[PDB]
């Protein structure tokens, strides 16, 4: 635990490159998280919604 | 059949044609949710019922 100053800030920036790449599995209440289901299942209307 | 007693049958193995029936004008409602029904050629689909 010697480096543990550069590793905390090397730590930091790794969660927060996961956090957002995990952030994309979320559908933030639309019916999938994938924009090619969104586009091949509905019409433009709904599907821009 | 009746609606308390409504009927239930499982479309499997076989190639579904969608385009005859949006493009009758037999039916007068036809509300399709969470699919465009133009869209229903182009997709495969699993756990078909009627």
């Amino acid at each position: 635990s010697a480096l543990g100053k550069l590793q905390d800030v090397v730590n930091q920036n790794a969660q927060a490159l996961n956090t957002l790449v995990k952030q994309l599995s979320s559908n933030f209440g639309a019916i999938s998280s994938v924009l090619n289901d969104i586009l091949s299942r509905l019409d433009p209307p709904e599907a821009e919604v | 059949a009746s609606v308390y007693a409504w009927n239930r049958k499982r479309i499997s193995n076989c190639v579904a044609d969608y385009s005859v029936l949006y493009n009758s004008a037999s039916f007068s409602t036809f509300k399709c949710y969470g699919v465009s029904p133009t869209k229903l050629n182009d997709l495969c689909f699993t756990n078909v019922y009627a």
